[PDB]
Parts: structure tokens; C-alpha cells; sequence
RNA sequence: GAACUCGCUGUGAAGAUGCAGUGUACCCGCGGCAAGAUCUGCCGUGGGCGCUGGAGAACUGAGGGGGGCUGCUCCUAGUACGAGAGGACCGGAGUGGACGCAUCACUGGUGUUCGGGUUGUCAUGCCAAUGGCACUGCCCGGUAGCUAAAUGCGGAAGAGAUAAGUGCUGAAAGCAUCUAAGCACGAAACUUGCCCCGAGAUGAGUUCUCCCUGACCCUUUAAGGGUCCUGAAGGAACGUUGAAGACGACGACGUUGAUAGGCCGGGUGUGAGCUAACCGGUACUAAUGAACCGUGAGGCUUAACCU
RNA sequence: GUGAAGAGGGAAACAACCCAGACCGCCAGCUAAGGUCCCAAAGUCAUGGUUAAGUGGGAAACGCGGAAGAU
RNA sequence: CCCGGCGAGGGGAGUGAAAAAGAACCUGAAACCGUGUACGUACAAGCAGUGGGAGCACGCUUAGGCGUGUGACUGCGUACC
């Protein structure tokens, strides 16, 4: 405990943070860049690329692979097809995140998740 | 006489010579640059302080930088103090590796333990306080390989090194 | 009622933090243990300052703490001693148990972050195929780590000093005597012998290394003060973070790069595929440039060295 | 007699023991009880001894023992 | 007129004897909370004060040792009803 542990804990419920996370990864793949708090951030990061690693390679299996953790068609329609071709020559980090201060509500850090080419 | 700084590769139960599969530790045998050896005059006592492994000059400062030049030798992971025998005296800049320990079967081992964070009462005691990551004292341990080859030192049962951890293996004489 | 709210001993309309004696303690905080929870008491951990020029480490180290546990067998040995019978100093070796320290590799458990089976309902234009809810819907295994049901070390030996006791020689007192003269061994009881903290030990310790080597003005005239320049060594707040962590704090990386994330390869798991946490490579991304604190030679007295 | 309704000084503090009844002030001296190795002020004074046991410096009755006590 | 948010509030100018009389509006002490001034305190134990007291800054007889502010320390000192 407290040594050698991947993935912050953010206390919730497995299944409620399961849906969160894909519904925060979908959000972010469909617009191109949000923003979210640094240790939210963190997790989508870590949790976003393997599925963009994924779409490098194309096949049935890998398509419904996608389709099961995305569970939206337009995002599977248009993976496999752009991001893979667009970070062909570019192996791992397909994302940066830059600070944005603090949410003055609630004084919560937040921060921009975006795509390293951002645009083309 | 002399003691060695190393590190804990790793501990698992490997087959003996007989073939039945017996617990063993897996100890790496790091060349111990001399760096310093004290006298009982200019200090009060007599010993040498030694060096282990190779750490980027970044991490070293230069005071440290002129200190390891002083002693004749590229700064390491850290400075280890061992007594001496009382008896010959070393020299500055050689290193030593397992060598003649396969000559007494008593060696003693020290090092850490796992990280283990600040438990609670109940856990700890069934009152907060620390356990683990403190210095060990077993002792009375056997040496079962001693090659020399491999710069691995392996001897009887479990060592007190968390993993990537710092240990000591020095020549004891209590049993 | 106000506090600059320590322990022990003695007195006490009788358990004294406020009385007499005695011992200890740098000042101020955070999290716990509740002996008497505002407070005192105990453990883990921090901020300010001191150790006298600053910083960096490495240690001697007074002092405090952990423990002196235990059954059996073997050549000794049915032998010496002992009338026969009975029956050793041995304590050298191995073999279990209660406990702490240490590691998951063997035994497995856990391992809701890995995989597979599957009931009801909803959804993807519809089948197949997928996802949410029903404790992870319910089950079968399990990566890394933690675990005891697993084993590794263990209660030394030795040394100093010993009480009782046992004594080599021997008078006062032609004897004896552990003592008057010469003058020893000796309990498992004390210390040391192994290790943890430990120079806040204010008695503030020792070793090495790096750096600061300007100027001017005033006063009540000195460890005096002030102004411009300088900002060294070293440290820290940020950025990546950890097998360190409640917060502090410690370690590594920080473009002169594998510190974190991801990708490839290898292995495990599950069942040709996915593979979280296991290992090698990869700058593809994040780790910048910068800024802040920190000096300008270190005070006085005595003694030995060349002047 | 004390306190009640007398302070102050000595006994470790101690209301009950001993000395001793404060008008006030004064940087003077002499004494009561009690002390003169210090803390804490005064002789490490003098004469002849007891005590060699730390008794002194806590212990009866009883025959030097009795003697074990305040963690 | 300016800052401020086109508010509230405040600061300059002027009126007003006076704005240390500004609509919370005569004079405006203490309890309570701050800043600066001068001193002490990070090895020292208890009704926190009492006499002594070197030092630390100032004005004084322009020293001549006087006071103001404090007390490192010393002997003593076990709240009121």
C-alpha cells in the first residue's frame, strides 16, 4: 500500500469510474482537446493512449475491441482511419497537457489535454 | 576483516547441489573503490570509508566532487565506514570484490526492509508509529555461491534488502 | 482567577505540576496512544534557532533501547567415581518449540486496475457481435505487490569484574587458619562481547572537500552603523517522479535524458487474441530558459614556531 | 500556652514542637532558640576520650544479636 | 478630478472655525484585535512578584554615574472569597 501503485485511487465506484473514464475519453477524442483537472488529466492520459496505440493496427478484432470500450459508431468510424495515418511515424505520447491556474469555484486545478499535432 | 556494499538483485529458491530446491539470496559483488582509511591519530581510530557503484556528476556537487578527487576516485552511490582488522592497512583507490569470504561460512548481512508506511494501531499493535526500513542485524548466516565470475554473492535463506535496496555483507565473528 | 501548566522522594482536612530535597529537558507545531481530552503523560514526524565565515557530506562517540528462553540424542558413557547396584565433569555437534527481524522464489490466500464462462433487462437501423444496471450481477483462474499456512538468523562462544563458596604456603598463640605475611579459583547474578537511535551530549565532538579575497560615507567610536556594486560555494519552490510519505520530510531525474507517461520486444496470467502493476530498448510526450535565499576574509585574550 | 483574633526566626516543608508579641523608616551593632565543610552565615577552633560500625544518619521488647520498610 | 466594478469605499481640491465635525456624523476611556517604536528571551523548571542588578537607546548636572522602557541573574516568596 502507498508503494509501488499504479493509477491514483480517485474513491468511487469501479463501475461509476469504468463509465467516467470512457465517457471522458470519448468527449476528449471527439473534440479534439478538453479540459480537466490534473489528477483526472493524469488518468484519461494513461487510460487514452493505449486505445490510440490500439488504432494503429486494423482488424476486425481490434475494431470491436474499440467499439466495446467506446461504445459510440462515429468514434470507431473515425478511428482506425485519421489518428492512426496522422501519428503513423510518432510511437507513444500522442497527447499533451499544459496547467491552466485554478477553477475559482472550487479552487480545482485544471489543465488542457490536447493532441501533439493539434491540427492537418 | 574487510566488508563489501552491494545491492539486492533479487531472492528465490534455487535447486542445491543435491538438487532440492532451498532458499538463497541473490546478492550483487560491486568493485568497492578505497577512498579513505582513518588513523588513530590525525581521527582517533583506524578504518576505511569505501565507495560503491558510479552515479552521474550531476547529483554530485563540487565540494563533493573535490572530496572524491582527494580520495583518488570517481564519486559513487555513497561512502560506507568498515572497521579494520586492527591488523594490515589497505591502500587508497583499490577495489575489492567477494574474494575470501568463502573462507569462514559466518558472514553477517545488513541492509533495509520493504517500504512500509506509517500503519495504524490495530495493524501494527492489535501508539502510530514506523516499521520496516530500518537497519538489520541477522547474523550467523552461510554463504552457499561464491562466484566470483558472476559478482553475485548468495548465502543462506532470505537478505534484509527491499528490492534495488542498499546492503552491507561483512565478515562476522558472532554465531 | 491567572499561568513562564516536567518526573521521583518527604510532609500534607491523607495520590501535591505550584510546599522542602533531588534528577531531566533547545523554543514552537502535525498525527496517534487515553495513564491522570481543555491540559499534563508516551510514540512517529516537522518549522525557527545554536553549535562563532558559509555550505556539503563521512564518522569517533558519552548516553539511552532491543536479549541473555528452552526439550531430546550422539563418541564421551553402564566409563571414571562407586563394596555390588547405581552412575559424570561432558556442556563439542545435530535436532523441535514461544518471539523478533527479512523476503514472496517454492505451499498457497488476497490481489473489485488482467483474461474467460454466463442469467434478466436496455442500447448499436436488424442477425452475429459488443456496452450499462442487477454487491465486481453471479462464478473460473490470476500479473506485480502484501500476506502466514513457507523458510532464512538467532538467544552464542569468549573476556573483565564478582557475592556466597572453594582454596597453594603460613604465625600471632613450637598447632590450626581464606589473611595477620606471600596470596588464587569461583553464580546462570553485573558489564562487555551483536545491533538500533545517538554531538540540542548547550560539555553542542573529529575527518575531508568547495566558495566568498570590492569600494565609499557617517557616528555617541566599535565583535559600530549605513550606501552602490557584487549574489560566490551551497540550499530550497517550482517540472517528471519513487519500492519515502496522513501533512511534513528523504531519494532519483530535469534536454550534457530513461525520472514519469506511451510504443516495440521478452515473460506471466487468462485461454489464436487482451495483458494492469514483471524485465531490456526507445525522447514520441512531459520534464526548460529562468527567478529566490545565501558572501565580500571571519571578533577578543594567552603560549610555541620565521620574521 | 497556641490558633481563634501575632507577625517573624529554627527544625525539609509540617495548624498544634522550640525561641519570640511587628507604630514607621534607616545598606549600624548586640543577642533568644538554632547553627559555625559548603549549598546557606558563621571555628574544618582547643583540651581527653568513645565511635572503624557509615552505627552515626530508624526502629521496640527480649537474649553484640534483635535490624525486616518505605518500590 | 482620480482610483475603484458604470457599485460600495477611499484619496486629492474646495466649502466648512474645525471634515482629529462627513450623513454609523458632540466630546470618544477601558475590556477585545493590529502595526511601529526601545529591551529581554530558543540549556531553562513551579501563584510569575518582591529588594539588589551589569547591559542595552534617549534627555539630563552637556560626563560627575539622575530618570525614563525592560530585566540575564541573584536570596525570598504554597491566589481571593
Amino acid at each position: 500500500m502507498r508503494h509501488r501503485k499504479s493509477g491514483r485511487q480517485l474513491n468511487r465506484n469501479s463501475s461509476h469510474r469504468q463509465a467516467m473514464f470512457r465517457n471522458m475519453a470519448g468527449s476528449l477524442v471527439r473534440h479534439e482537446i478538453i479540459k480537466t483537472t490534473l489528477p483526472k488529466a493524469k488518468e484519461l492520459r494513461r487510460v487514452v493512449e493505449p486505445l490510440i496505440t490500439l488504432a494503429k493496427t486494423d482488424s476486425v478484432a481490434n475494431r470491436r475491441l474499440a467499439f466495446a470500450r467506446t461504445r459510440d459508431n462515429e468514434i470507431v468510424a473515425k478511428l482506425f482511419n485519421e489518428l492512426g495515418p496522422r501519428f503513423a511515424s510518432r510511437a507513444g505520447g500522442y497527447t499533451r497537457i499544459l496547467k491552466c491556474g485554478f477553477r475559482a469555484g472550487d479552487n480545482a486545478p485544471m489543465a488542457y489535454i490536447e493532441l501533439v499535432d493539434r491540427s492537418e | 576483516m574487510i566488508g563489501l556494499v552491494g545491492k539486492k538483485v533479487g531472492m528465490t529458491r534455487i535447486f542445491t547441489e543435491d538438487g532440492v530446491s532451498i532458499p538463497v539470496t541473490v546478492i550483487e559483488v560491486e568493485a568497492n573503490r578505497v577512498t579513505q582509511v582513518k588513523d588513530l591519530a590525525n581521527d582517533g581510530y583506524r578504518a576505511i570509508q569505501v565507495t560503491t557503484g558510479a552515479k552521474k556528476a550531476n547529483r554530485v556537487t563540487k565540494p563533493e566532487a573535490g572530496h572524491f578527487a582527494k580520495a583518488g576516485v570517481e564519486a559513487g552511490r555513497g561512502l560506507w565506514e568498515f572497521r579494520l582488522a586492527e591488523g594490515e592497512e589497505f591502500t587508497v583507490g583499490q577495489s575489492i570484490s567477494v574474494e575470501l569470504f568463502a573462507d569462514v561460512k559466518k558472514v553477517d548481512v545488513t541492509g533495509t526492509s520493504k517500504g512500509k508506511g506509517f500503519a495504524g494501531t490495530v495493524k501494527r499493535w492489535n501508539m502510530a508509529g514506523q516499521m520496516g526500513n530500518e537497519r538489520v542485524t541477522v547474523q550467523s548466516l552461510d554463504v552457499v555461491r561464491v562466484d566470483a565470475e558472476r559478482n553475485l554473492l548468495l548465502v543462506k535463506g532470505a537478505v534484509p534488502g527491499a528490492t534495488g535496496s542498499d546492503l552491507i555483507v561483512k565478515p562476522a565473528v558472532k554465531a
